[PDB]
């Protein structure tokens, strides 16, 4: 019954889903591929980066950036987004250095971010 | 407030034609008390840049921390910032320089002495100084606190002034600032045999020389003196 569950977000839709959410997945399916390769090494990138014209400049434009001196941080779907992802957990990280004086663990990186997404979610 | 609590020693140096020298030793004192030995003032920043800390050991301990993260910061976006628009000596100088005022200001001073010793991309030398009272000058020859004073008169009689730059090879500098170090180690209350060296050069990068010791003391002539002038 009622009308909407797409209008806000702190809404849940009655079949236990969520919307706007669920929605937001179809945003990142425009994105470009980007893979992960975790090695026993240690972990390798990659990320396809369109050239839609001659117009543009090659090797000149990114979608890794760096997080830490220590966490490649490369990412899909609406690019000015993603980098404020990025920026996020260069403050984290910074923060994190400061106050405990180590490298910031990736498994605590992970959840970092993680509450950070869930968090725009909640409002 | 914040006045001195551990302190260091001295970070002293001098230009020559084609890099700069600088040189620290390795002391906290605590007063009386000579507490630390083997912990370093002198810090590799960069990759050609050695920024030379005197006073407090709290305070400098948390400068290098702020240092490490500036380098975090200038490789950010930018993978040409490791190669064209790295960290230049003039650069770490004017974030250190700033960071002074500030505090000043306060009335909570970060109670250090830097010299800012490196050489530019284009190969200029830069010695630049920077205290508590948030000065800056450029010179020459520069030291830190007792050593501007001390040290300072022998280095400068090497260089003079801007023209004897070019003419001061890397084995005349070198030779100077061991002996300034042996100069200070006599007349010098707070000072330790263990030094640390950096030199910097305009083609064969930073090389960073640990773990000196000063050697040729004088003291064969103290057999003679008897008393203080009563007593023969």
């Amino acid at each position: 019954i009622g009308t909407g569950y797409d209008l806000s977000n702190s809404v849940f839709s009655p079949d236990g889903r969520n919307f706007q959410v669920e929605y937001a997945v179809k945003a990142v399916e425009n994105g470009t591929t980007s893979i992960g390769i975790k090695c026993n090494d240690g972990v390798v990138f990659a990320v396809e980066k369109l050239i839609t014209s001659k117009l543009l400049v090659p090797q000149k434009n990114v979608k890794i950036q760096v997080v830490d001196r220590h966490i490649g941080c490369v990412y899909s779907g609406l690019i000015p987004d993603g980098r404020h992802l990025v920026n996020r957990g260069r403050e984290e990280a910074a923060s994190f250095k400061k106050l405990y004086k180590t490298p910031i663990p990736i498994p605590a990186f992970a959840d970092r971010l993680g509450q950070y997404v869930q968090a725009h979610t909640l409002y | 407030t914040q006045q001195p609590i551990v302190t260091g020693t001295s970070v002293i140096s001098m230009k020559y034609d084609n890099g700069v020298i600088i040189a620290a030793d390795n002391l906290g004192s605590y007063g009386s008390l000579l507490r630390f030995n083997g912990v370093e003032r002198l810090i590799p920043v960069g990759d050609n840049t050695v920024v030379g800390i005197s006073g407090d050991i709290s305070d400098m301990q948390h400068i290098e921390r702020l240092l490490k993260d500036l380098v975090t910061e200038n490789a950010y976006d930018n993978p040409l910032a490791d190669a064209e628009e790295a960290l230049e000596p003039s650069y770490i100088f004017e974030y250190l320089a700033t960071v002074m005022y500030q505090r000043r200001s306060k009335m909570n001073p970060l109670w250090n002495a830097i010299i800012v010793a490196g050489v530019q991309s284009n190969g200029d030398q830069f010695l630049r100084y920077v205290n508590l009272l948030g000065v800056t000058y450029s010179s020459p020859t520069l030291a830190t606190g007792f050593g501007a004073h001390m040290a300072n008169p022998l280095l400068r009689k090497v260089v003079d002034r801007e023209s004897d730059i070019p003419k001061t090879t890397v084995q005349v500098a070198e030779e100077a600032i061991v002996n300034a170090m042996r100069v200070l180690y006599y007349r010098d209350a707070r000072s330790s045999r263990n030094f640390s060296l950096a030199i910097i050069d305009k083609n064969t990068g930073l090389t960073f020389k640990k773990n000196l010791q000063v050697e040729n003391m004088k003291w064969d002539f103290a057999k003679d003196i008897k008393g203080y002038g009563t007593q023969k």
